[PDB]
């Protein structure tokens, strides 16, 4: 009897959890509001990623040539390298330092020509 | 047999066939405004509202013929190898999908295919209608696609009621164990047996409600020819 | 238990006319082959017999393990397995003899008795693990001999499966020698 | 086993797990400056180092000397060891510098309203 | 002549006696590049280790530590099985240092090249491989002396999303299994003592 | 350890797989050396009980059985929000339907 | 009916199909209303008056975030 009540409560909880975790696959709901939520979540994630990409494109468009190269390097780092573990921040800094060395050569040439 | 799904379908067909839902008898208007203003709903939304209640403004024989054509077209389209691969992937990526509400890889493709099927069904249902611009279904926004996928109906699923009952053996309480030992054994058994088996049964029920029947299976049942 | 049943099925598949004999026995019992297999699995689970094939201190743990296996086996939904077992002993009381009477089943049972069961085993001594490991090594030698004997005839996948099943049974004996020996004796 | 418990307690207290500097800091927090054996002796420590409310000269001298020594050592180190993994803290600092550069570049060409809206939407999506 | 000597490697071994005399003369002359080319040709006629070492050293311009001439002075057809300790050690060190320098150059050019190689190796690898512990830091200073260095290990429960760069359809699971089995059989033919099939069992 | 053994392993690797897909515009010996160095630096934790040659053979076989040409491989852990957001966006179901 | 800032920034906006998605990148495209002016004493009062009139009008306008008729959208793009 007590086990019977426990089993009934467990069945109810399990069915509710299955609905809360798998109803997006099923078409049980008349309006399919659960599948709509999943589609909305996917669209929101895609929109966030596309907005990030568009912001990167706009930033690349609104910069100089050397600034564009530096922005490309930094954006590639912050996009892929930041979430990667086998990448070398020392190597990134080395590329940045080479660019800065070229820039400093240009600056010295301008200041002392 | 008072099968829930069959009885609900028959009741809906009777209600829509009573003529008290024919679109000509009512003028759709936004009742919110203090001044009488007609229904300013979206064009796609109006088309979906018309397609969802297709039998209400249609006759019995017209509904029969249109539904037969649409069902044949839907069966033929779902017989495609791409849909078969999508269904196989959806069936495969099941257990992990049961671990979180975050969508799995195969589920988004399933939703996209459902939206495409909804568009195809909406086109096929009123194929003889000469006042609908099919190009309007070319590109849909996020809201438009979500609205369109809402009325999508996988017609190949079994029309029988899927409510069932499963018996899971219950381990008896040992007479030689104390209160604490019995509680521990019962908790271990409850978890290890009920939770896996219960989750598997619920997922199987949901998948069966989602997995359509095989075409030959329908032929094997004489449901389609 | 289930491993022993799988090994018995694999060994009986090799024998000829065993399918026809099983069909005849199922017809005599008014059953089909699958129903006969399930009833035979139920008959193998003879808890009363299991009461006499293990040390008393291991009975409660063995009983719990048998109940868990039954609830995990295909026959769990039948009911109170112990009582359900008695039901078989009342429903087809003589069928137990038929369970050992078939050709392939009898051959498998004799092979299992020869390979695993030996008189050197002391049931009360099963509480220890060293004697269990020694018996596992001896049974492994016997299983190698039996695998060679089986490979002498039938000239593949069945032989490989039999060898794998023997290895798995030896591993199970290594892990829980008392329970494994008790199950073997109960099945016999 | 109580012996096993003691061995585990000793192993978990190893310098590979327990920082010696942390142990020294705990000892300092536990001992008064008068009973501080490492500090009650050196009068310059008790008067010149920590006894002055404003010892800017000494602070600047120590900072300059440490900076010079560290710069020389850093030049020596970066002049070799082409394949080695640095400390997690240092790697995180470098990654954070790169991220700060990217964030400043973004903030230069982006409106505050757009940035705030994007951040709020991202936080809502994460929740 | 020396270029003609190369033809002697391609021609019959009747001239190898004349080639042997020319090799003795070249060993007397202590050539740097001509000796390397002659060694490459002759040790391509006999074995491949010495020829590969000589060609790679000539490409790398390993003028210093030119003990290969002494290696070239070996009389076993201008070569030697079981070469001197310096000859093997020098070649091994050259290969290792060349690999290290090429890796450093690639990291300086493409910092993502190392991660790309690691991901390409581990994408289809065995599951146990994916549970490999993360690399540790060898840095020195107050860290690893005074404080405690935080490890770099992670959960390492990822999904390897393999997408063909050329856009061509990838091999199926069964096709990959068949290719792996064929490669394992070929390797087992080469190496009598290997547990490659054990790796086929997914650890 | 032996120069002849190392050269034989290099020859077997060259006859087996194409290091050009591993490293573009490079010599075979340098590619093999770089691959060995990378394996030693990364796959060392498993080298204790597994032969280095066997591990290299297994890795090369897997990388070549995925495809014979260059491919793009991404490791995504869906437990993280950033990866999950990237996992779904970067993945195109039709692509999987095309076996690409 | 757009300013050169929009089309330049719209050319930088890629991979968008729905106006709702463009509705997400709204303030990014809002820079086209820069309305540059000097920092003179006369202009500063005029700037304050214009900002107050715009803010007060939006409250009375009360247009929903989806209805951005004042900001050109994906149709012009
Ligand atoms: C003004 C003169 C003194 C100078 C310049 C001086 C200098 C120093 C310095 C530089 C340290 C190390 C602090 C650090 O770098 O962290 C030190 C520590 C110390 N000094 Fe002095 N000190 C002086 C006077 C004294 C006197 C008079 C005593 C004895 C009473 C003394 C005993 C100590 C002790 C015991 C330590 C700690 C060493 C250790 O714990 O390993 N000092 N002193």
């Amino acid at each position: 009897a007590i086990r019977n009540f426990v089993f009934k409560i467990s069945n109810q909880i399990q069915n509710l959890a299955a609905k809360r975790s798998l109803a997006y696959l099923n078409q049980i709901d008349s309006q399919s509001v659960p599948s709509r939520a999943t589609i909305n979540m996917k669209d929101q994630v895609t929109q966030m990623q596309r907005e990030i990409d568009n912001m990167a494109n706009v930033i690349r468009a609104q910069i100089p040539d050397e600034d564009r190269a530096e922005f490309e390097i930094l954006k590639k780092y912050y996009v892929t390298g930041q979430h990667d573990s086998l990448v070398d921040p020392q190597d990134v800094l080395l590329q940045l330092d080479r660019i800065q060395v070229l820039k400093n050569l240009k600056m010295i040439e301008l200041n002392e020509e | 047999p008072e099968d829930e799904g069959i009885e609900q379908q028959l009741d809906q067909q009777e209600v829509l066939l009573s003529g008290r839902y024919d679109p000509k008898l009512y003028d759709f208007q936004e009742g919110y405004t203090k001044n009488p203003e007609d229904d300013q709903t979206s064009l796609i939304e109006k088309k979906a509202f018309k397609f969802r209640y297709r039998l209400a403004n249609e006759t019995s024989e017209t509904f029969q013929r249109r539904n037969n054509r649409m069902v044949e077209r839907q069966i033929k389209r779902f017989q495609q190898p791409q849909y078969k691969h999508a269904f196989e992937q959806l069936q495969k990526n099941i257990a992990i999908s049961s671990n979180s509400g975050n969508a799995l890889h195969s589920e988004y493709g399933y939703l996209e295919l459902l939206s495409n099927e909804s568009v195809q069904l909406y086109k096929d249902y009123y194929e003889s209608d000469a006042e609908e611009d099919f190009k309007v279904f070319e590109n849909l926004s996020s809201k438009e696609k979500l609205v369109m996928i809402a009325n999508f109906e996988n017609n190949l699923l079994p029309k029988y009621d899927r409510s069932e009952v499963h018996l899971i053996p219950k381990r008896q309480w040992e007479p030689a164990f104390g209160v604490w030992e019995n509680f521990l054994y019962d908790i271990t058994e409850y978890a290890s047996f009920i939770a896996p088996r219960g989750k598997e049964i619920a997922a199987d029920y949901q998948i069966q409600s989602a997995i359509p029947l095989t075409k030959e299976e329908l032929i094997e049942a004489g449901l389609y020819k | 238990w289930q491993d022993l049943s799988k090994f018995a099925c694999l060994r009986a598949s090799l024998n000829k006319e065993s399918e026809k004999a099983f069909q005849e026995l199922a017809k005599k019992n008014n059953v089909s082959p699958q129903e006969l297999v399930e009833l035979s699995k139920i008959v193998s689970m003879n808890l009363d017999v299991l009461k006499q094939n293990i040390n008393s201190e291991q009975f409660l743990l063995e009983k719990e393990s048998t109940l868990k296996r039954y609830r995990q086996s295909s026959i769990g939904t039948r009911g109170h397995l112990q009582t359900v077992n008695e039901a078989v002993n009342t429903k087809y009381p003589t069928l137990a003899e038929g369970l050992g009477q078939v050709a392939g089943y009898k051959e498998a049972y004799q092979a299992l008795r020869e390979i695993f069961v030996h008189p050197s085993i002391s049931v009360n001594n099963l509480r220890q693990g060293s004697y269990g490991q020694q018996f596992a090594v001896d049974f492994r030698t016997r299983a190698d001999e039996y695998v060679k004997a089986l490979l002498k005839d039938h000239s593949v996948q069945t032989i490989q499966e039999i060898q794998h099943t023997l290895h798995q049974i030896i591993k199970n004996y290594e892990q829980n020698p008392a329970s494994i020996y008790a199950r073997i004796l109960t099945v016999l | 086993m109580f012996l096993g418990i003691f061995k585990d307690v000793i192993k978990l207290l190893n310098k590979k797990v327990v920082p010696v500097y942390f142990w020294f800091f705990l000892y300092c927090f536990l001992s008064t400056m008068d009973t501080n054996i490492f500090v009650s002796s050196c009068s310059f420590l008790k008067v010149e180092v920590f006894g002055k409310d404003e010892n800017t000269t000494l602070v600047l001298l120590f900072y300059v000397f440490y900076s010079l020594f560290n710069f020389y050592l850093s030049r020596i180190k970066n002049k070799n060891n082409y394949l080695v993994r640095k400390h997690l803290y240092t790697t995180e600092l470098l990654i954070e510098l790169i991220l700060f550069k990217y964030k400043l570049i973004i903030l230069k060409f982006s409106s505050i309203k757009y940035i705030l809206n994007f951040n709020v939407r991202k936080f809502i999506l994460f929740n | 002549a020396l270029t003609v000597k190369s033809e002697a490697a391609l021609w019959k071994g009747a001239e190898q006696k004349v080639l042997s005399g020319l090799n003795n003369l070249a060993k007397t002359e202590l050539v740097q590049i001509t000796h390397h080319f002659g060694v490459n040709k002759q040790g391509s006629e006999a074995l491949w280790s010495q020829l590969d070492k000589a060609a790679v050293g000539a490409f790398p311009e390993l003028s210093v530590d030119e003990t290969l001439q002494l290696i070239d002075g070996f009389g076993e057809c201008p070569d030697s099985y079981t070469l001197s300790h310096d000859l093997n050690q020098r070649l091994l060190v050259s290969w290792e240092q060349l690999g290290k320098l090429n890796f450093q150059k690639l990291k300086e050019t493409n910092p993502y090249f190392a991660s790309d190689i690691v991901n390409q190796l581990d994408a289809a690898a065995a599951e146990f491989i994916k549970v490999r512990p993360a690399a540790e830091s060898e840095a020195g200073g107050f860290l690893n002396s005074l404080g405690v260095s935080s490890s770099f290990n992670t959960t390492k429960n990822d999904i390897y999303v393999v997408q063909s760069a050329s856009g061509k359809k990838l091999n199926n699971k069964e096709q990959r299994e068949a290719y792996v089995l064929e490669k394992a059989q070929k390797y087992l033919k080469e190496d009598p003592q290997s547990k490659i099939l054990d790796i086929i069992a997914q650890k | 350890i032996n120069f002849k053994t190392k050269y034989r392993f290099y020859k077997f690797i060259s006859t087996n797989f194409n290091l050009q897909t591993i490293i573009k515009n490079c010599n075979d010996k340098i590619i093999f050396s770089t691959l060995l160095y990378i394996v030693n630096l990364n796959y060392s934790f498993f080298y204790k009980t597994i032969k280095n040659t066997d591990l290299i053979v297994y890795l090369l076989a897997n990388k070549f059985s995925i495809l014979n040409d260059n491919i793009i491989v991404s490791k995504f852990n869906i437990s993280k929000f950033n990866d999950y957001i990237k996992y779904i966006n970067n993945t195109n179901s039709i692509d999987t339907y095309l076996e690409n | 009916q757009t300013n050169k800032e929009w089309w330049n920034l719209a050319k930088n906006i890629q991979d968008v199909k729905c106006q709702q998605e463009l509705n997400r990148y709204n303030d990014l495209l809002s820079q086209a209303y820069t309305l540059s002016l000097d920092n003179t004493i006369r202009n500063l009062v005029f700037k304050a008056k214009f900002y107050s009139w715009l803010f007060v009008i939006n409250w009375f306008k009360a247009f929903p975030d989806d209805f951005h008729p004042f900001i050109p959208g994906l149709e012009m793009k």
